[PDB]
DNA sequence: TGCATCCGTGAGTGCAG
DNA sequence: TATAATGGGAGCTGTCACGGATGCA
């Protein structure tokens, strides 16, 4: 239960080791924003929003 | 003509008031009737003593009244209003300290009113609260899952008005106790109330099995108001628990009838069940300082013993309509009212404690819009509150009588087991067992049985007659399914002398068990096989010949009947269709004797005896939910001497009174070369020709005029770029004239609209300056008609604003409505059906020369084909022919009540006396047999319908009773091999025709984000070629043409303009790009932080957006 | 609050409009009209300006509100894309 | 170590709407 | 801009079955 434990863990550290993801990269300081068109503000028949 | 009934049974009492459900339970919550003095604690009523008096300072309640609406049923209706109440409420503030006493009577806003058949007019759209059925207030016992010998005690209050406790005893021998998910010792709570050690065993006294086992003093020692504060622990993880607010908690969770209602059902059902009164529907009190239990020890009772052995501890069914019960209209829109009332007085309290201890007032204290909205939310959100089936006058019937499962308070899809959805042997005679609908829904909305109803408390309950000695009383009496359970009950149809029970074998049931037994053991009996079965259900003539399965699709096709211009009554009827359209208060009858002084397509007045001279217009032509007309035609003459209730005008699908769905037409039951195929059904061009099944329809066509920050909208005649011929109907405003005749692309009404920041480019203000016409700065928007509609403007409506009366949403000065008729004919898509099950879609209108017809030259007007009866197993339709046969030869109806109708022999003697009329006419006329008919006879021969030897007369005799004739088809002369059913048959029109869905796109709107194209027939939508679908080209190995419609055809928005041009230009479509909406999948998942990258073989990004988004 | 920003000062006239317009609908037995509402708000106030005033005030609505009773609709699928051509 | 027990994730299609 | 004011308020109930991660005799 050792060995199995390490082994869930040993799987996500060499998943980042093989990809060069930084741990760290799973917190964010700038948080993206998505294009206001995919999210958009519009005027339906009734001039309303 | 004459109308044969058939049918030994003598039903003693009527139908009930088959919208009762609706109006006996809106107006018995409401009382805008009763002088306040005389108003009962019940609904609207009871909401205000529950929320009043408002607390530290104190606001009283002193009554509320109702006044007369502000405009008419068919005003608000006409200006998309609401019909309803404005609510006064007189209140009387009181100091707290001082004895100040104000007194004002503050307007609350509009309750909606319901109309007399039983619906509302909500924003100018009738619509229907549809009853729901839930389990019922009280307490229950029920065997737990896991343990096989242990049993879950379960109590339950209204919705929302306390929480569900449960009373499992765990297998540490001590007893459990389950609120908000938190489970606890039980015993801790027996404390808080007072409880000694002693007085269980002197209760108990009996289990040392758990009797004594449900005692543990780690708790004992402690004082009532010391474990108060030891549970307020286990309930608050994190709270201080001061007795000021240890007290308020369980107080507010257990004993405050402000947050915790049993139900009034709950009280009553829980007390006969474990054997104790009830204060009131409330587990605890709070009395004389502290606690003083009323349900806990009991259920504790009921619990214990069970779990031994004891006599009369039961487990419950919880499907049992004992313990199902009915949410009606009334109770349910007040809940929602004592949801107003509760926010009302959060905000009274607060401006009670901030702004003027001494200066104030019921008025200024009280802000109604919080309960405003919660009425308002109520029925125009609502699950029940449902726009109104009147398509045709039994669809807003059953409408008002149905019953859905479902709902706020109810059960979500997922939570639907089978149990639910199971008839259950109480629905006997209270829910239909046949009208539920096909598909998710089954067995969740039912229909009430037609001689039931629901009681004072919510139960649903059904007459039986009262059987004593042997002898039959008329004294009926309505049983809820518990005292059911206690009698043994004969069948409706038991054959009596008088009233004495002849039979010596009865056939009854006891707790819905069927049992033969002896008249002395026999206490009650049906009122009429009609009980048991929904209005629709009812009339279905031979039900008791038809499979269940198609029973249904034929009651609920009913409902979907298109009222005809030409509508007839069935030749064949139950002896309903009268009732139906009495209480679907849609014809119209006479108030007291009189005479008719005058009539009138547009109004009757009729001079009564009273000298009143009463003037009854006619509702003629109008628009229903569904488009169908809803027109009232006059029955009566000028001078006509009526009597009271006798009819005066004919509502829609009606015919003299009787409910007319559809149309009887002689119909022939035999293949027909492919236009039979599954179902597919084939018609005579003289069904059209007669004005068979034609309907008149109507749709409401809007448009509005606003001001905008470009102008404003124009109504005008005045479209720029447009030919006379294209404005020819259009008056001076531009709204067409009422009476032209409008098709797709016809401007109903010119609108014009100022142009944008795209004000002409270069492109376009060259392209005009070749012209020698200088940009205009106006546009077309007018209001078009939309493919596959048109008809001929009937009326027009314009509300302006500026206008007397009149005032619109916010920034509108115009708003037009214009009304467009069509007559329908039935055509080839048009959907068909009877009362049976049998549907099918018109394939294929012959000329009358190619029908079938029979010798003396009459040809048949439908071609049924015979492969849609063996597997449906609804046999029904197949003695309405017969009998309709008899009934076209002797000019009849007949009325064939349900399961106590004619019979085989009582037809066949019918079908007799017509064969004298259909051939004895011709021996007599100068001919004879025919050369064709022995043909047929000798085949008929071989098959072995006819005796051999016997003369033709003697044998086409023996066919005729057989509900079968010699058939000609008229392409040849030659008969039909063999002699065929012909006969008349009741067959409607249904609401599902080709013109409300043929419907095709090349190219049209999109979506935003997605850029895929809309969907739906209104947005000229595209057609969804989903997961399934894609699939399918997947399998067939169709790359290229599912490439093309997750590109092209979608959202490649560059291949796809590349594409509509290649087509017009002749060229091939351009091989394609990536879709649009792969895009938004990258954009939004970098908007969580991922980054996806499309790569090149070599592993190099590939600008999928290029370089728009590279810096 | 809003989603469109709008001034503290017209955001403090716009709630004037409804306490009047209440105790306006208190006193009479029904909401009142645009001109009603002008003269109880006093001078400079006409029916044109109240009305102009409250369609500034109107706030947005969700292209995710629900259309039907499932939930396999929303109302922004019904909204064309007029911008692109 | 083996086994309760909780938390999270699913639950047909298209059309009308 | 100045009496004094000092710890919230509404839970929502009638599905189910599997797979995984965690707690416990």
């Amino acid at each position: 239960a050792r060995r199995a434990k390490a082994r869930k863990r040993l799987e996500v550290v060499r998943a980042f080791l093989d990809s060069g993801n930084r741990p760290e990269w799973m917190i964010l300081e700038a948080v993206p924003v998505l294009p206001p068109d995919l999210r958009p503000m519009v005027q339906v028949d009734g001039g309303r929003f | 003509m004459e109308i044969k009934r058939f049918g030994r049974i003598r039903e003693v009492i009527p139908l009930p008031p088959l919208t009762e459900i609706q109006v006996e339970s809106y107006r018995r919550a409401l009382q805008a009737d009763v002088p306040p003095e005389k108003r009962e604690n019940v609904g609207i009523q009871a909401a205000f003593r529950e929320t009043f008096p408002i607390e530290e300072l104190v606001l009283d309640f002193l009554e509320y009244r109702l006044g007369e609406p502000p405009f008419p049923q068919d005003e608000c209706r006409e200006k998309d209003l609401t019909y309803q109440a404005p609510l006064y409420a007189r209140l009387q503030l009181i100091h707290k300290d001082t004895g100040l006493i104000k007194e004002d009577e503050v307007f609350l806003g509009h309750i909606p009113l319901m109309t007399e058949d039983g619906s509302f007019i909500i924003n100018g759209a009738d619509r229907v609260i549809v009853s729901q059925i839930h389990r019922s207030p009280g307490v229950y016992f029920t065997p737990d899952p896991a343990r096989p010998g242990r049993y879950i005690a379960s109590i339950i209050p209204l919705p929302k008005r306390g929480p569900w406790i449960d009373l499992e005893v765990e297998p540490n021998g001590v007893v459990s106790m389950k609120v908000n998910k938190r489970k606890f010792p039980l015993v801790l709570l027996l404390r808080v109330l007072g409880y000694d050690q002693e007085t269980l065993a002197r209760e108990l006294g009996a289990y040392g099995e758990l009797v004594q086992g449900l005692m543990d003093e780690s708790v004992f020692a402690m004082r009532p108001e010391e474990a108060l504060i030891r549970l307020f622990t286990l309930l608050r993880p994190g709270d201080p628990p001061k007795r000021d607010k240890a007290v308020a908690y369980v107080y507010g969770l257990i004993a405050d009838p402000r947050r915790y209602d049993l139900g009034e059902a709950g009280r009553y059902k829980a007390e006969e069940k474990l054997g104790i009164r009830l204060s009131g529907r409330t587990l605890a009190r709070f009395e004389d300082g502290e606690f003083k239990d009323e349900v806990f020890l009991p259920t504790l009772r009921y619990l214990f013993a069970l779990t031994a052995g004891v006599p009369g501890h039961e487990v419950d069914d919880i499907d049992h309509l004992g313990n199902r019960r009915i949410r009606t209209v009334g109770e349910l829109m007040t809940d929602q009212f004592r949801v107003g009332l509760a926010r009302l007085a959060r905000g009274v309290r607060e401006r009670m404690l901030m702004g003027s201890e001494d200066s104030l007032t019921p008025a200024k204290l009280v802000n109604s819009r919080p309960l405003e909205a919660a009425i308002r939310e109520f029925f125009s959100r609502s699950q029940l509150s449902q726009f109104k089936d009147e398509t045709n006058p039994l669809s807003s019937l059953r409408h008002k009588r149905r019953i859905s499962a479902l709902g706020p308070g109810g059960l979500t899809r997922e939570r639907a087991g089978f149990d639910v959805r199971d008839v259950h042997r109480t629905h006997y005679g209270r829910i239909c067992p046949v009208e539920t609908p096909e598909g998710a829904n089954i067995g969740l909305i039912t229909s009430l049985a037609a001689y039931a109803r629901v009681d004072e408390l919510g139960f649903i309950r059904t007459p039986y007659r009262r059987v004593v000695g042997g002898v039959v009383t008329d004294e009926v009496v309505y049983m809820t399914a518990t005292e059911e359970d206690r009698y043994t009950i004969a069948q409706a149809n038991t054959p009596l002398e008088g009233n004495r029970i002849a039979a010596e074998r009865v056939v009854a049931r006891r707790k819905g068990e069927p049992v033969i037994v002896s008249p002395e053991e026999v206490e009650f009996m049906d009122v009429s096989p009609k009980q048991v079965f929904s209005v629709n259900t009812n009339l279905i003539p031979f039900l008791e010949h038809d499979d269940a399965n198609r029973a249904l699709m034929g009651s609920n096709m009913q409902t979907q009947a298109v009222p005809l211009i030409r509508a007839q009554a069935p030749v064949v009827m139950t002896g309903l269709e009268e009732r139906v359209v009495r209480d679907s208060l849609a014809a119209l009858y006479a108030e007291e004797d009189g005479e008719v002084a005058k009539v009138d397509g547009n109004r009757i007045v009729v001079r009564y005896e009273d000298g009143r001279l009463v003037e009854y217009p006619l509702r003629r032509f109008y628009r229903s939910n569904q488009g169908t007309a809803l027109d009232q035609r006059p029955r009566v003459v000028v001078g006509q001497r009526v009597r009271k209730g006798d009819l005066l005008a004919d509502g829609p699908a009606s015919e003299n009174g009787f409910l007319a769905l559809g149309q009887n037409v002689l119909v022939a039951i035999m293949p027909f070369d492919g236009y039979n195929f599954e179902d597919a059904i084939v018609i005579s061009e003289e069904l059209l020709k007669r004005d068979f099944y034609t309907s008149i329809h109507i749709e409401r066509y809007e448009i509005e005029a606003r001001d905008t920050k470009l102008g404003p909208e124009r109504i005008t005649r005045d479209i720029p770029h447009l030919s006379e011929a294209a404005l020819r109907d259009l008056d001076e405003e531009g709204v067409v004239r009422i009476g032209a005749e409008v098709k797709p692309g016809d401007i109903l009404v010119g609108r014009t609209s100022f142009k944008g920041e795209s004000e002409p480019t270069p492109e376009e203000r060259l392209l005009r300056s070749i012209f020698g016409e200088k940009a205009r700065d106006v546009k077309d928007t007018s209001l078009r008609v939309p493919p596959g509609e048109g008809g001929i403007v009937v009326r027009t409506v314009r509300l302006r604003r500026g206008d007397p009366g009149v005032e619109l949403k916010p920034g509108v000065r115009e708003v037009v409505r214009v009304y467009v008729a069509q007559k329908r004919k039935l055509q080839v898509g048009d959907k068909l059906a009877n009362r049976h099950g049998n549907k099918g879609v018109v394939a294929k209108i012959l000329p009358v020369e190619d029908m079938p017809h029979l010798p003396d030259g009459t040809p048949v007007d439908v071609i049924l084909n015979p492969l849609g009866v063996p597997s449906r197993m609804n046999l029904g339709q197949i003695l309405e022919t017969h009998l309709g046969l008899a009934g076209y030869f002797l000019g009849q109806r007949y009325i064939s009540p349900i399961f106590d109708g004619a019979k085989e022999p009582e037809i066949k003697e019918l079908l007799a006396q017509a064969f004298e009329v259909y051939f004895g006419k011709r021996k007599g006329e100068g001919f004879g047999v025919d050369k064709r008919e022995v043909e047929v006879l000798r085949r008929a021969e071989k098959l072995g319908l006819v005796t051999p030897g016997k003369t033709p007369e003697e044998q086409l005799k023996e066919l005729f009773l057989q509900g079968k004739v010699v058939l000609y088809d008229g392409r040849t002369g030659e008969p039909i091999e063999g002699p065929i059913v012909v006969g008349q048959m009741f067959i409607m029109k249904l609401y599902h025709m080709v013109e409300d869905k043929m419907h095709a796109r090349s190219t049209g709107p999109y979506s935003l984000i997605t850029q895929q194209p809309l969907g739906g027939k209104a947005q000229f939508g595209g057609q969804r070629f989903g997961e399934m679908e894609v699939w399918a080209l997947e399998a067939y190995g169709a790359a290229h043409t599912l490439q093309e419609m997750l590109t092209l055809k979608s959202d490649d928005i560059e291949g796809r303009n590349a594409a509509y041009e290649a087509i017009i230009k002749g060229e091939d479509v351009p091989e394609p790009s990536v879709p649009e909406s792969f895009r938004v999948l990258v954009k939004e998942l970098q908007a969580l932080a991922l980054d996806v990258q499309t790569l090149d073989e070599k592993d190099n990004p590939v600008d999928i957006f290029e370089g728009l988004a590279s810096k | 609050a809003r989603t469109i920003r709008i001034p503290v000062h017209m955001v403090e006239t716009i709630n004037k409009l409804s306490r009047t317009a209440r105790q306006l609908q208190q006193e009479l037995g029904r909401e009142p009209t645009y001109e009603e509402i002008a003269e109880a708000m006093g001078p400079g106030w006409d029916a044109k300006r109240v009305e102009e005033t409250l369609k500034i005030a109107q706030e947005p609505v969700s292209l995710e509100t629900p259309i039907g009773d499932e939930k396999d609709s929303f109302y922004g699928d019904f909204i064309p894309d007029e911008h692109l051509p």
